[PDB]
């Protein structure tokens, strides 16, 4: 889903240049794990 | 300044997610669909979420000794102090 913005992304905020793969998809989980959440509490208020 | 401070900070400047996805991800969700307006403010907003995982991670790996690149292991501990501060869903 957005696997290439996300190690550019880690690499801005402070990881190795080059980022481990495994770390990679752990944060992509929460990234989609917490748009989601944004989503369902933004159609509440 | 090194290259590296350089390319750290074109990275950060310019990285960002693509609207195809996290609209199709919102929109299949609503079912209705989306704005052009949603989609960026939901891209900024995980952007800055993204930033404070990686960045209370980075705090982790060197508490513990450790060096980047960031591990699994700092991600999700990250996670869990983030949740105890109360300070990301």
């Amino acid at each position: 889903l957005f696997s290439k913005e996300l190690r550019c992304m880690m690499y801005g905020f402070g990881d190795d240049q080059n980022p481990y793969t495994e770390s990679v998809d752990i944060l992509e989980d929460l990234v989609i794990e917490f748009i989601t959440e944004m989503t369902h509490k933004a159609m509440s208020i | 300044f090194s290259e590296e401070q350089l390319n750290r900070y074109e990275m950060y400047r310019r990285s960002a997610f693509p609207k195809a996805a996290i609209k199709r991800l919102i929109q299949s969700i609503t079912g209705t669909s989306v704005s052009q307006n949603v989609v960026i403010a939901m891209s900024g907003i995980s952007k800055v979420f993204v930033g404070e995982v990686v960045e209370e991670a980075l705090d982790v790996c060197e508490k513990w000794g450790e060096m980047p690149p960031l591990q699994p292991k700092h991600m999700r501990e990250a996670v869990r102090r983030l949740k105890s501060k109360g300070q990301i869903p």
